[PDB]
């Protein structure tokens, strides 16, 4: 139904957020392993 | 610029040397009369340029000067009754600089220098403006002719003239960072105008005959083909639609056909009247004309300025409807060029890319959302010349491929004089199911029903015909016999329309749903009358079915008590001789 | 009853992207300003040698006026003359014998023609 | 300007082309003077000038030449052809040299034989009705003044003769339209491409007969005669009669003799330069080449005079779908269609009215020109004889006794039409007597099927017999 | 069915006849486009 | 980046590069010009003097001075990754729903390699594709090449739509119950309209087929080479997916013509000799190198099964395209212009069609035992059907036997029925029991064709399915 | 090479009815046969390789269908020799080409089959050698002279396909082979209109 849909897209964009926020953390570390692997 | 000396010289091709930097498709001035040119091919130090006018007369070493830019056309207030040729320039300055005939070389401005527009703003300083907004509106012809932003062009607005009376040279609306907006600016032919999206073609565009609008619609953003040998009648259809169409604006294009048709259209719309404005027809109307006798390389030209002055109105809110009046002719001039060039052909002496081109001008044509917020869009119906009526010619096949509607012509029909001489095995229509809820509601709850009806009906008569061709019509049993006749009554009073004469010539959607409905309710009086075994040839000597043949020529405002008459006529006639 | 497969995953790629591009943008404009960082002269130097080592040719150098005067040992060991433009920030352009072929080093064409094959190992560490 | 410069170095002749270098200066699309060892000075126009080298297509035969001794000679930048009234009378050959012995005109002026195309702002609607004499075209396919009606022919075909008598019957209906004056008769200007010595002979007969020759300016190719002046034919024949028409206000009426040949000749330039062809062949600006010499006829705006073409071609073999007749379908307004199979019976001239198609045939006819019910008799003509030649075709399979009686009607119609409607004969029929002649044909039908006229029409022109016209 | 089968194999003869005539024009022009490209270099 | 300046040659989509050895025959260019607008292109020749790159859009603004070309890969590759379902790319690996680009798992040539021919297997297992006429008298196998034969008019678009959301496999029936296999649909779309674009988004994601789909639109506008291109992807996607993931990969490739002519455009653009028809010489090459791509593995569980679409010129078989296309795929599935004409969807004409491997997916433990003896009597009915509806015209309907009656109104109903089937998802328990019902009307012991034990075990019953009780 | 060719003057045996009676065909002769779809070709070749009086069975696939191809392949491994019970791959060479292979390939399939048929004669054996369609073998041979850009002549087929079919149909035959040994090549091309 229309409530199970609802359901469905706000624990998706829920999710989404819980993902964004635990890739915020890493980010830093993500960047520098790219920044020393480009350069020669 | 880019300066060079011609170096060959070989029909509508010079090749131009000390041209280095020179980019593809450019505009050239060719010789000492400064002759139209486009650049379209490179090889080292010389460029190869198509004048886009005659090269009589041109001497080896005469001055070739590059612009530097593409084809452009100049897309604003002023176009919208005047007759245009293939590089857009304007017939009336010509004839009235050069005389009766058309002369090489003659410089004139697309848009009139002179004209006074009653400008009025829509913006206000300060306001932040992206491509494709309004700045302000101008009375054309009852047309709210709304002056747009260049689409690729951002900034916010610093200064705005007041309303009044200005030329469109005058900078109405000057911009932060010193940019100026005028009346019109110019785009190259080439690039489509970009759009926010695309919609779904909801409407029909009403062509005002009976059996295009009926069995083979096209939707409002649709496009469709029209080809036939000649004699068929495709120019007198393109005319049609221009004349009784639904479409706020209608963009003419003669590419490479008869001047005698562009003079009638001249002539004829003028006199005409608008069916929604209630002014004069001519004023809706734009023709680009390129007559079979000017030269080949502005065809293409014709084509493309055609369809962007259709894009541009489409920018508009407006909606637009282009009828080429030949594709077949804009191939020939491609093939053309191509021999100059040598290259090789891919079918029949056309350049490969022919099959791209004709896809991406079918490709412009669609409803949208602008990029001014409103909505718009374009119907291309483009007509097809093959030679020798040959419809495995590449040109056709190639549009068989990218339309939405496919309106086939037979020379049959045409030598028997059957108008509009559509063959309808050899149509089809891919409208016909998105058009089925607009049909609901402004025609009738069951107009698809009696459609599809219909069309089984020819349907059964085409394939009753193969055994017709075998046995002879009288060797059928009565009810086969009864479908035989009801596919002729069909073909002869509802498929039928006289052009010229002055009530056939538009036929609305309700008339056309009553003509069908009588039909369709005189084969069910006939068929329950056969089956109780009354005789076939008694129902033939009916009147009524004099009464549902003349049902065509009564005029729209009083079809209505005809219709209903005709209806009691069919159900008194059919119950008396049971 | 099956459209939850569909938000699940757009929600999933969408933050996966975002988080992407933000990794993009981050490097980026870490990896600009260059110049400021003393250890400049040293990585543009590498990246001078590898241009004109990729190049069996070498006409001139182009880059930075300011960054002229730190290239001044391999074009006197290799005769290229030095040209100024501000345009190339952060990069040497390295031209051929004959002029036609030419390798430019730019730090933003480095990141973008690494990418492509660093995403694959950027998104598992990352996640 | 006047002095002479002889450019030498010859460097390629075969066929009808001709390279000649260091003649840059040389215009394109020029004319030249070629001179061989013999003294004799040929014809040629330049089609390629390049920085290296020029092309020159040579109008007479290349027999003679010499690449040590010939000499090339500039005559004029644009092959322009001296033009006055006082050519009424006159004959020229292809290149425009006079042939009567005459001495040669005087110029009054000298116009490009290329031409220039019409404004069609500038141009008007055809609508001056042209009562040719003939039922098949008077009624069905209506000629109107500046119309381009090609003649479709075959190779028995009397296609001449048809010319020949319109030329000599046609006239405009002054009463009909309201005008009521006097008109003055046509200017036939006669333009021949490889025509043969009986079709010439029969044409100047004809018009030495009819008296016409005082007022035709002819422009005469003979078949033997070199094939590039067929090239240059068609355009100085229409120069002079766009000259005389649109300077003069002249009735000009022009005839092409056959247009197949000039499609030969084009054929063998493309070919010689080795042309990206179309179909069987021919090249592919064949459409826009003859495009050029069709689109040359019209009226114009506040002119007097018009311009009619009646061009002439032969079909191959009767093959409507082959190119000439293809594109000259395309570019004119119609065709009068010539059918073998009704040549064959006997019936002259031999117009069949299915394939024939007048285009600006509703401009000409309707009220107030020749007739209220004209049209509506045309498209009833058209529907009952296409029912008739149906019906033939259900002959031929189920037998003659096997029809209903509707069907049987309809195939007498047919076969009475064939033999009165269009076998007419040597006569000059007047619009009138084709109209009655042809409702006297839709009588035989039943009333009630002419399901084209208005009952207006049928009422006041239904009835009439085909033994009451004549006995 | 006899007439109709040999008018449809004299259409295809004189299609396919076509259809070499072209290929044989291609390949002249393909050839002289390569000898005029040779020698002039 | 090296970057190759020294353009001398410029005409149509060719231009010629100076001093380029080291690029690599076929690879990928990226054509710059003074605007820093970048274009495609691809290496179609490569010599000492010269290369001759072919440019995918419109050449318009480039010039011989500052036109820059740079190479991006020596060889097409696309990179593939299991993520790639649910999104839509334009022929050539780039997303276009939105959505960011992919991560690849891998990146793979779009040539993908031949097949070993001992390495296949026996197609055995069929597809459910929720339509009567194909699921009953045309099964579908897992791993054939089964060709839709459409016109200019047809609904082919919703046809392959239809079958894109509706193709299932069935587990159950084999008895092995295995919801564990996957399923997924690759669509290639070449040569479409904005309209057709359109509607095969809203279709796709109006029922969720979105979730097990992976979308290759090419528009009609774009770059032909980008049209040659896409059916190499979806391929290359589709034999990823089904052997590196046992995925059941089902290709849907619309349409087949449009891809032809813009071979035939690319082959005539690099001043090649066109073979018959003027149609290049190498075309049933290029057609079987797509086309057998699909099938089964021994020893692995995935599958590709290939659904191309391809309109007939003229409705004519001898034209070189449909004639090719016999000669490689196993039978073919033809929609009928006067069933259409008619009010029939799907309009699909069981006389014509024919399916190559129906017999070995079909029968004991894989549909069930009386498949191929009911297919093969309801084609013979309905060709009697049909015969006798083209007598009853020309001698009337009493004069007819009865049992020829009997067949007529079997005709009548099958075309109303079985074919009219509508936008339905029927199983193929219920397309056999809508094709016994129509049996039935039929006397018991006409139904030659079918044993006598299925007979007594299914005739009988009557015509609720579709009408009465839906 | 060989010593001397023989007349067809002995029977090659099928083991079926009505070819080896109504229309026989010599050991060492030539036929052709064209197979529908459903008409059982793909069985009469079976049982021409199962029954027949020849030692060795080669099989030549030129532009066959993956499918079909793979239909051969695993079934004639099932197949059992009546001769001596075993396996029919026993005596069997297979040459098999699908549509997607190279076209140099599947042109030179035919060439590469007869010449181990030639030489399986040479040893003194009687080989059967079934081409599995030679019509994807001319429609291979078309494609390659098309890639050389050589005349059309009719249909696209090379103006040399009769010659080369002549030179391939003609190494059939028994002969007396080198070591002065009897043998003979029989062939049974396939034909698809
Ligand atoms: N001699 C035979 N005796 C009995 N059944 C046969 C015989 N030949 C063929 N069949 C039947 O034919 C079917 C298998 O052969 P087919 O599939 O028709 O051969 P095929 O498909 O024509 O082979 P191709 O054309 O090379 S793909 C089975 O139903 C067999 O029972
Ligand atoms: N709908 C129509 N009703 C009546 N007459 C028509 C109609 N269409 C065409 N005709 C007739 O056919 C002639 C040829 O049509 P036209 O359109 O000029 O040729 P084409 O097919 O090349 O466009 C017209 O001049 C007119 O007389
Ligand atoms: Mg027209």
């Amino acid at each position: 139904t229309e409530a199970l849909l609802a359901r469905y897209r706000e624990r998706a964009e829920a999710e989404a957020k819980a993902v964004r926020e635990k890739a915020m953390a890493r980010l830093d570390e993500a960047v520098a392993l790219v920044l020393k692997e480009v350069l020669p | 610029m880019i300066q060079g000396v011609i170096q060959k010289i070989a029909g509508p091709a010079v090749i131009a040397k000390g041209m280095l930097g020179a980019r593809m498709y450019d505009i050239c001035k060719v010789g000492e009369e400064g002759l139209v040119g486009e650049i379209i091919r490179l090889d080292g130090d010389t460029a190869f340029v198509q004048v886009y006018e005659d090269t009589s007369g041109l001497k080896v070493g005469e001055p070739v000067v590059s612009t530097g830019l593409p084809l452009a056309v100049e897309l604003g207030p002023g176009m919208l009754n005047g007759i245009y040729d293939g590089i857009q320039r304007p017939l009336e300055r010509i004839r009235e600089k050069t005389g009766i005939y058309i002369t090489r070389g003659v410089v004139v401005h697309a848009l009139d220098r002179e004209k006074k527009w009653a400008w009025t703003p829509m913006v206000k300083p300060g306001d932040e403006v992206r491509g494709g907004m309004v700045l302000g509106t101008v009375p054309e012809f009852g047309f709210t002719h709304k002056i747009l932003v260049p689409p690729d062009v951002r900034g916010r607005v610093k200064e705005v003239k007041p309303a009044g009376e200005y030329t469109v040279e005058e900078p109405v609306v000057v911009l932060e960072d010193g940019t100026e907006l005028k009346m019109y600016h110019t785009w190259p032919v080439r690039r489509a105008r970009p759009v926010q999206r695309k919609l779904d073609p909801n409407t029909p565009f009403l062509t005002g005959m009976r059996i295009l609008d009926v069995l083979f619609p096209v939707a409002m953003g649709g496009t469709a083909a029209i080809p036939g040998p000649f004699g068929a009648g495709k120019s007198v259809t393109q005319q049609s639609l221009a004349k009784w169409s639904n479409a706020d604006v209608v963009v003419y294009v003669g590419c490479g056909e008869r001047g005698n048709e562009m003079t009638d259209v001249l002539v004829e719309f003028p006199e005409l009247t608008d069916p929604k404005t209630g002014g004069p027809l001519m004023h809706r109307t734009v023709l680009i004309a390129n007559t079979s006798n000017m030269p080949v390389a502005a065809r293409e030209a014709s084509i493309y300025v055609g369809v962007t002055i259709a894009e541009y109105f489409r920018d508009q809110g407006f909606s637009v409807a282009l009828m080429a009046d030949s594709t077949s002719r804009w191939a020939e001039a491609l093939r053309e060029i191509s021999s100059r060039l040598e290259e090789m052909p891919a079918e029949e002496g056309y350049p490969p890319y022919l099959a791209a081109r004709l896809a991406a001008f079918y490709e412009r044509a669609g409803k949208v959302i602008t990029l001014g917020g409103e909505e718009g869009a374009v119907t291309i119906v483009g007509a097809v010349s093959p030679p020798g009526g040959d419809m495995s010619e590449p040109v056709t096949q190639s549009t068989l491929r990218i339309v939405g509607a496919f309106w086939r012509l037979d020379a049959s029909l045409a030598f028997r004089r059957h108008f509009p001489a559509i063959n309808w095995n050899g149509s089809y229509s891919l409208f016909t199911s998105a058009l089925d809820p607009w049909y609901r509601e402004n025609v009738a709850e069951d107009y698809p029903e009696l459609r599809d009806a219909i069309s089984e009906l020819l349907q059964r008569e085409a394939g009753l015909q193969e055994i017709v061709q075998l046995v002879g019509p009288d060797a059928l049993q009565d009810a086969e016999r009864l479908v035989i006749e009801v596919g002729r009554i069909i073909r002869e009073d509802f498929l039928q329309q006289n052009a010229y004469h002055e009530v056939d010539a538009y036929c609305s959607m309700k008339k056309a749903y009553g003509i069908m409905k009588m039909i369709l309710a005189f084969y069910k009086e006939a068929e329950a009358a056969i089956k109780r075994g009354v005789s076939i040839d008694e129902i033939l000597q009916l009147p009524v079915l004099e009464r549902i043949g003349r049902a065509r020529y009564v005029s729209e405002e009083e079809f209505p008590a005809y219709f209903e008459e005709a209806m009691k006529e069919i159900q008194g006639a059919f119950k008396a001789l049971a | 009853e099956s459209a939850g497969e569909l938000l699940v995953a757009t929600a999933r790629t969408q933050a996966r992207g975002e988080v992407l591009e933000e990794v993009r943008r981050r490097v980026r404009e870490a990896l600009e300003a260059l110049p400021q960082k003393p250890e400049w002269p040293e990585v543009v130097r590498k990246l001078a040698l590898e241009a004109l080592e990729a190049l069996p040719g070498a006409k001139a150098l182009v880059a930075n006026p300011e960054d002229l005067p730190h290239l001044e040992a391999l074009a006197r060991e290799r005769g290229v003359e030095l040209q100024a433009e501000p345009a190339l920030r952060l990069g040497v352009r390295a031209v051929g014998a004959e002029g036609k072929t030419q390798v430019e080093n730019s730090l933003l064409a480095r990141l973008d023609r690494a990418w492509d094959a660093l995403s694959s190992k950027v998104a598992q560490a990352l996640w | 300007d006047l002095l002479k410069k002889e450019y030498t170095g010859i460097t390629y002749i075969s066929g009808p082309l001709l390279f000649v270098e260091n003649a840059k200066d040389l215009a394109y699309g020029a004319i030249v003077d070629i001179k061989d060892g013999t003294g004799r000075v040929r014809g040629g126009q330049v089609i390629e000038v390049s920085e290296e080298y020029a092309v020159i297509q040579v109008f007479e035969e290349t027999t003679g030449l010499d690449l040590a001794t010939t000499s090339v000679s500039l005559v004029e930048d644009v092959a322009r052809l001296g033009v006055s009234k006082e050519m009424l009378g006159r004959r020229f050959n292809g290149i425009g040299k006079p042939i009567d012995g005459l001495p040669p005109i005087t110029p009054e002026k000298r116009l490009p034989i290329t031409g220039l195309p019409l404004n069609p702002v500038a141009r008007r609607k055809p609508e001056q009705f042209i009562q040719t004499g003939i039922s098949t075209i008077d009624v069905m396919n209506t000629l109107v003044r500046g119309q381009k009606l090609p003649i479709f022919s075959g190779s028995g075909l009397p296609a001449n003769e048809i010319a020949a008598q319109i030329a000599r019957q046609a006239t405009v209906r002054p009463d009909l339209s309201g005008e009521g004056e006097k008109e003055e008769p046509f200017a036939v200007v006669f333009a021949a491409m490889g025509i043969t010595q009986r079709e010439l002979s029969y044409f100047i007969q004809e018009f030495e007969r009819t008296g016409a020759l005082s007022r035709s300016v002819l422009f005469l190719n003979k078949a033997d005669d070199p094939t590039i002046e067929r090239i240059l034919t068609p355009r100085m024949a229409l120069t002079v009669a766009e000259y005389l028409a649109f300077e003069h206000d002249y009735h000009v009426l022009v005839i092409l003799t056959d247009m197949t040949n000039y499609c030969e000749a084009l054929r063998e330039i493309g070919a010689a330069r080795e042309e990206i062809p179309g179909r069987r062949g021919y090249p592919g600006y064949m459409y826009t080449d003859l495009a050029t010499i069709y689109e040359r006829a019209g009226v114009v705006e506040g002119k007097k005079g018009s311009v009619t073409q009646i061009p002439i071609l032969s079909m191959p073999d009767d093959d409507r779908t082959h190119p000439i007749p293809d594109l000259t379908g395309y570019i004119t307004e119609g065709q009068i269609q010539l059918s073998r199979e009704l040549h064959r019976k006997g019936i002259y001239p031999p117009i069949d009215p299915l394939p024939s198609l007048s285009r600006l045939m509703n401009n000409g006819v309707g009220k107030g020109k020749t007739r209220e019910d004209h049209k509506q008799v045309s498209d009833q003509l058209y529907s009952a004889y296409a029912n008739g030649v149906d019906i033939r075709k259900l002959v031929a399979i189920i037998g003659e006794d096997a029809l209903t009686e509707n069907d049987r009607r309809y195939l007498q119609f047919a076969d009475a039409f064939e033999r009165f409607f269009i076998n007419q004969g040597q006569q000059n029929r007047s619009i009138e007597e084709s109209l009655q002649i042809a409702w006297a044909l839709l009588s035989m039908l039943p009333q009630g099927e002419l399901k084209r006229i208005s009952k207006d029409h049928i009422g006041k022109y239904y009835g009439q017999k085909l033994e009451e016209i004549w006995g | 069915i006899p007439g109709i089968r040999a008018q449809i194999r004299f259409i295809q003869q004189v299609l396919e006849q076509r259809e070499r005539e072209d290929t044989f024009r291609l390949k002249r022009i393909k050839g002289k486009i390569e000898a005029r490209e040779a020698e002039e270099e």
